[PDB]
């Protein structure tokens, strides 16, 4: 799996959960606490996202290699299971983003299970 | 400025189709002669060019009016003079302009530039409106 | 809502594709098979082999459909009133296979232009590819 060997941890991360709610601007009303998410600019220059972003990218590579986060989604924080397939399909724009070129479209057919059995993961 | 223009409150859903006029088709091209794109979809083809008794006036029908800052049209390198005649309301948001054209000519140029809210602004330095045919008046009609 | 702001970045966008329309559409068909097995029923009649002849001649299809769809922006329900029929009354296409192929279309631009693809534009490509699957799934 070289596909996830080359990514940048500390910048892919924020970039997928800043175009989540520049996108799809109903997710920032569980993002509150993280204050000001009314530009695109802003939402993406936000450090909280950047910093979120690094743990759901750990979470995702914790995933590459191999429960928990299941039951805060849905009993804690109260997220509809669509709303991780939209984080599903963010993501894999992101990637495919940053590689352009080498993000292959047989490559992507394994990233969209991936996430597909992360979304069925926290369900 | 069109995004300015389209302020005027007497200009929203004026009356511009009361006029001989005829149906001459136009190709937008950028400065490599490739179909200027953002323009092609924005403009449209073909452009009714009304007859006067000193020179005709070609319409031009640009949507997305609330994004069109700057929109400069001249006539072999001399600024001719643009003024909106009608505009439409919100979702449609077609702005209507004309310009007077003297007799013969098939070419002329675009400088134009566009600009989403205090955002951005993206420019475009050349684009070449060149008709099918000879713009040509006719005071008879 | 197709906002002018989401207007605007759509003919952008797709201007800067420009000639590699049927290029890119033809890219997000293949995408959408290989990723999506499901999507290959209501293609049963088709060579959908890797680069085939008829994949890449039924991408400038749909390509030249977003073309007529963002030309004519202000008025899709128009501009595309027989390609509604084929795929909402004929065929009864699942409006789940066009949120697919719309994935697999932001995929591709994604991927081919870097620079252009910014998070404004990803909304207002995503709002409006939205707006034409609702178009084409519906029954008028
Ligand atoms: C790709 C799927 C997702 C993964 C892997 C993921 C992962 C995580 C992780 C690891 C945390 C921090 C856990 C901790 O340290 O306590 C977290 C927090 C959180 N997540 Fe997610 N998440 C995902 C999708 C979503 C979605 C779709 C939403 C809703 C739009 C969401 C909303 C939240 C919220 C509101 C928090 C709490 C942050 C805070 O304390 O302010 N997540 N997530
Ligand atoms: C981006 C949205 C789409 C656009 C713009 C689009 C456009 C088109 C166009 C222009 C045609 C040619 C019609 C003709 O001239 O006969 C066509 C045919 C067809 N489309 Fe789509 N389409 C879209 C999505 C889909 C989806 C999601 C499906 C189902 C997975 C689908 C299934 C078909 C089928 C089965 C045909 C006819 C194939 C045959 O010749 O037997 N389309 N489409």
């Amino acid at each position: 799996t070289a596909l996830w060997g080359k990514v940048n941890v500390d910048e892919v991360g924020g970039e997928a959960l800043g175009r989540l709610l520049v996108v799809y601007p109903w997710t920032q009303r569980f993002f509150e606490s993280f204050g000001d998410l009314s530009t695109p600019d802003a939402v993406m220059g936000n450090p909280k996202v950047k910093a979120h972003g690094k743990k759901v990218l750990g979470a995702f590579s914790d995933g590459l290699a191999h429960a928990t986060l299941s039951e805060l989604h849905c009993d804690k924080l109260h997220v509809d299971p669509e709303n991780f397939r939209l984080l599903g399909n963010v993501l894999v724009c992101v990637l495919a983003h940053h590689f352009g070129k080498e993000f292959t479209p047989p490559v992507q057919a394994a990233y969209q299970k991936v996430v597909a059995g992360v979304a069925n993961a926290l369900a | 400025s069109l995004k300015d223009a389209i302020k005027d409150p007497a200009l929203e859903n004026k009356e511009h189709d009361i006029g001989p006029r005829e149906q001459v088709n136009f190709q937008l091209l950028d400065k490599n002669n490739e179909t200027q794109y953002y323009h092609f979809f924005s403009i449209k083809d073909p452009a009714d060019v009304y007859y006067t008794k000193k020179k005709a006036e070609v319409e031009l029908d640009i949507n997305t009016a609330s994004t069109w800052k700057k929109f400069e049209v001249y006539e072999n390198n001399q600024k001719l003079p643009v003024r909106l005649v009608s505009y439409s309301p919100v979702p449609e948001d077609h702005a209507y302009i004309r310009f007077p054209v003297s007799d013969g000519t098939q070419e002329l140029k675009i400088v134009s530039s566009t600009q989403i809210d205090d955002g951005e602004e993206t420019n475009y330095d050349y684009t070449k409106l060149v008709f099918a045919k000879p713009i040509y008046n006719d005071p008879s009609l | 809502v197709l906002s002018p702001a989401d207007k605007t970045n759509v003919k952008a966008a797709w201007g800067k594709v420009g000639a590699h329309a049927g290029e890119y559409g033809a890219e997000a068909l293949e995408r959408m098979f290989l990723s999506f097995p499901t999507t290959k029923t209501y293609f049963p009649h088709f060579d959908l082999s890797h680069g085939s002849a008829q994949v890449k001649g039924h991408g400038k299809k749909v390509a030249d459909a977003l073309t007529n769809a963002v030309a004519h922006v202000d008025d899709m329900p128009n501009a595309l009133s027989a390609l509604s029929d084929l795929h909402a009354h004929k065929l009864r296409v699942d409006p789940v296979n066009f949120k697919l192929l719309s994935h697999c279309l932001l995929v591709t631009l994604a991927a081919h232009l870097p620079a252009e693809f910014t998070p404004a534009v990803h909304a207002s490509l995503d709002k409006f590819l939205a707006s034409v699957s609702t178009v084409l799934t519906s029954k008028y």
